[PDB]
């Protein structure tokens, strides 16, 4: 929907993630269909400025009585910047299509039409599995 | 049966041609299609006869596959039989980053496949003529293609098969005399080692007895250097004066033995060099050349404190040979001169040059005496070899000093190539890596494989 | 010959050093050869000393007088840089053989010939 | 010999400087020149 489910009591930051990979990913699908969208990295900068702002409003009372998950705001910083690094590229190159394997290149997760997830990469793809993880240490996305 | 490469180009060719049927090759879409696959067959054959010579067209021996060349196969077909227009980019981007990338370590053995597989999406054009979807063609100009091979057609110049026949030929022609056919110790299977060292170090007494204080750093990090350098040279100069104090009491005098003395009388007997030695200092597995190196190094650093003491260390012409770690030598100049300009040291840049002194560098010092190979160097041109090409090719000075970051450098970004700067004929460990005006068409400086080395001897 | 062949000067003047010591070794060891060569002609071994590929440039002034070994001994005592082909060329001359690389390894054609008697020993090499 | 700068080092560092930044804004307040002193301290509870 067009406004934003912000609300990181309700889910675990393991459909955090995804949910907004997923978005992203049908969004920049649109948008390479459509036009190069300056506008697109322009909300991802300004979202990511929202996200850092709003991470001053935890960081100074810290240790509160039920009150955790600040973790589901650092573990979604490290994807926006990732999305950051990968539209400046795109817009480095200037990618005409979507069937330019520059896109695809790029770990997309799709939704499939039984509403689960179908991780696809170049031409191989997998399934979700559902597995909990929790809270846990991502990695940076490095090009290695 | 041995289960191994064909020994030539055209072998491998058929060899490869004959493992195809010819119903995966015969599609209705076929002109621009069986070009590509040709180009795959010479890719893989090229990239398989590289090996043949080490460590020029490559560092070690990789190890390539026929199920890399299957799924390179299956590649091509999901490409061309996939919808339009193949990006020629993606395939030996896939091709790197996966299937023959897979295999390499070293950085510039990966430039060396970069090019390769930008060139190959043309030929040489004479020995190239290709044709139609006709299988039978494919099969026939692999018999136009001539018997013997030439590295004309994969870019190393002549002198490469000049050495390597001679080596090959001397390996054969022993292998042959093969076929034809502790009192050592008292004997004397090593007794010229000895001999060379008492030639060595018969009139420099000094050099192997005396000792230098132990000492901390000083005012300037240059002093301190040279003196640990100085302390470290007579500490494994006397090591090995004593392991060959041992092994000569147990010949020429009356001792008996101990289990190192086996040691070292095992591995000089086998001619190669104890552990023990190569724990301090890489040196060749000559042992014989091993002590020359050392000798001269001992001499060297001497001289190198007696012009040093009086901070003229700036003007005269000096030399890299003489140091046993040359890049520590200069990230102390590194220091000099982040101290002496007043700016922090993660802020410059090291550029050398050859058309005049530097002039936004702090200090200037004249280093010469490199050697080079895979080219021919002349000042502001890289020029190819020749048939009667020598070998080894001295080089003209240079001018070595550190330049604060985003600076003029002296020579502009886009005409140069980096190029390491190994330490002997053997490529092991690099030291840095100087850009040489290449000017334009650098893919040619990059399948010589060109190189430089410090010194020899 | 075939000792001298694996090993077991002020009047040369054109050759370098490394050659030299050669010349001296087949000086002293074979003054027969020494003798028929005239190995100061100056006239047709500057010519032999400049061909590339000079396995088949022998000047044929002395094309009888030599044997196909001898050349070979004349080959490494003035320029190794052409014994891999000479060998090649001695042993397809001596044998009739078309090629001194055998024909490929395809395993259509070992299945037919052999039999249950004896099994088949598949050597290996690294990346086989 | 057994010097090590690999990425668990740098790893450790990092670490080290988020737990400094953790406790010195909900114990106190934020400035300049402190949030480049402590990376100072941070790397020398490991490399010291």
């Amino acid at each position: 929907s067009s406004q934003g489910a912000v609300d990181p009591s309700l889910f675990p930051s393991q459909i955090l993630c995804l949910a907004e990979q997923i978005k992203f990913t049908e969004d920049v699908e649109n948008a390479i269909k459509d036009h190069s969208l300056h506008q697109i990295e322009t909300q991802l900068v300004n979202k990511l400025e929202q996200y850092t702002n709003i991470d001053t409003s935890s960081e100074d009372p810290g240790n509160t009585e039920s009150g955790i998950l600040e973790l589901k705001l650092k573990a979604l910083i490290l994807d926006i910047i990732h999305n950051i690094d990968v539209v400046k590229q795109l817009n480095q190159i200037q990618v005409h299509t979507t069937e330019d394997w520059a896109w695809k290149k790029q770990l997309r997760f799709y939704m499939k039409s039984d509403h689960t997830c179908c991780v696809q990469m170049v031409d191989s793809e997998f399934q979700y599995t559902y597995e909990y993880q929790g809270n846990a240490s991502k990695l940076v996305y490095t090009p290695l | 049966i041995t289960y191994e490469s064909p020994p030539g180009l055209k072998k491998n060719l058929m060899r490869t041609y004959e493992s195809w049927t010819p119903e995966q090759i015969s599609k209705k879409d076929n002109t621009h299609r069986a070009h590509a696959l040709f180009s795959l067959a010479w890719f893989h054959a090229a990239c398989q006869e590289r090996r043949n010579y080490i460590p020029q067209g490559w560092t070690k021996f990789y190890e390539f596959s026929l199920s890399d060349l299957r799924a390179g196969y299956n590649i091509i077909d999901r490409l061309f039989d996939g919808a339009k227009d193949v990006q020629w980019e993606f395939v030996h981007g896939l091709l790197e980053n996966a299937i023959y990338g897979g295999r390499i370590d070293n950085y510039f053995d990966l430039r060396v496949l970069q090019s390769y597989l930008k060139q190959f999406f043309i030929f040489p054009y004479s020995v190239s003529l290709p044709q139609s979807c006709s299988i039978l063609d494919y099969r026939a100009v692999i018999e136009k293609i001539p018997e013997d091979d030439k590295p004309s057609f994969f870019g190393l110049p002549a002198n490469i098969a000049r050495s390597s026949q001679r080596m090959i030929s001397s390996q054969v022609i022993s292998q042959l005399r093969i076929l034809g056919r502790d009192r050592e110790i008292w004997s004397n299977e090593l007794s010229p080692v000895l001999n060379l060292w008492k030639k060595l170090n018969q009139n420099s007494n000094l050099i192997h007895q005396k000792v230098p204080p132990p000492n901390d750093r000083q005012g300037s990090p240059i002093l301190s250097f040279i003196i640990l350098e100085q302390f470290n040279a007579i500490r494994l100069v006397q090591s090995v004066h004593q392991s060959l104090a041992a092994l000569s009491k147990v010949i020429r005098g009356t001792t008996l033995l101990s289990s190192e003395v086996q040691k070292l009388a095992s591995a000089l007997l086998n001619q190669k060099c104890p552990l023990a030695w190569q724990s301090k200092w890489e040196g060749p597995e000559d042992p014989l050349q091993y002590l020359r190196g050392l000798v001269a190094r001992a001499l060297a650093i001497q001289n190198w404190v007696d012009k040093a003491e009086k901070q003229a260390l700036l003007s005269e012409t000096l030399d890299l040979s003489e140091l046993f770690h040359p890049d520590t030598f200069l990230n102390a100049l590194r220091q000099e001169t982040a101290r002496a300009v007043g700016r922090s040291v993660d802020s410059l840049k090291f550029v050398a040059s050859w058309k005049g002194r530097l002039q936004e560098a702090k200090l200037q010092i004249k280093i010469s005496g490199l050697l080079l190979e895979g080219c021919s160097f002349d000042g502001n041109q890289l020029s190819e070899n020749q048939l009667d090409s020598p070998s080894v090719s001295s080089v003209l000075p240079c001018f070595m000093g550190w330049i604060p970051q985003d600076a003029c450098g002296p020579y502009s970004p886009d005409e140069c190539i980096s190029l390491p700067v190994y330490t002997s004929a053997e490529r092991d460990r690099v030291v840095t890596n100087i850009d040489v005006p290449c000017g334009g068409n650098q893919d040619q400086w990059i399948q010589c494989g060109a190189a430089l080395f410090l010194k020899n001897q | 010959e075939w000792d001298t062949f694996t090993g077991v000067d002020q009047l040369p003047s054109w050759i370098d050093q490394e050659r030299s010591w050669a010349v001296a070794t087949l000086k002293i060891a074979l003054p027969s050869l020494y003798q028929t060569l005239c190995f100061e002609d100056a006239a047709l071994w500057r010519t032999y000393y400049n061909n590339s590929m000079c396995e088949q440039e022998f000047p044929s002034i002395l094309a009888k007088k030599v044997s196909l070994f001898q050349q070979i001994l004349v080959v490494q005592v003035l320029r190794p840089d052409r014994l891999q082909s000479a060998m090649a060329l001695f042993a397809c001359k001596t044998l009739g053989l078309k090629e001194v690389s055998p024909l490929p390894l395809n395993l259509k054609r070992l299945y037919k010939e052999t039999l249950e008697i004896e099994p088949i020993l598949i050597i290996i090499s690294p990346g086989a | 010999q057994h010097y090590d700068w690999g990425l668990r080092a740098l790893k450790t560092v990092l670490r080290g400087s988020g737990n400094l930044l953790r406790q010195l804004n909900k114990s106190g307040t934020t400035q300049n020149a402190n949030e480049s002193h402590i990376v100072v301290q941070a790397l020398r509870l490991n490399t010291m």
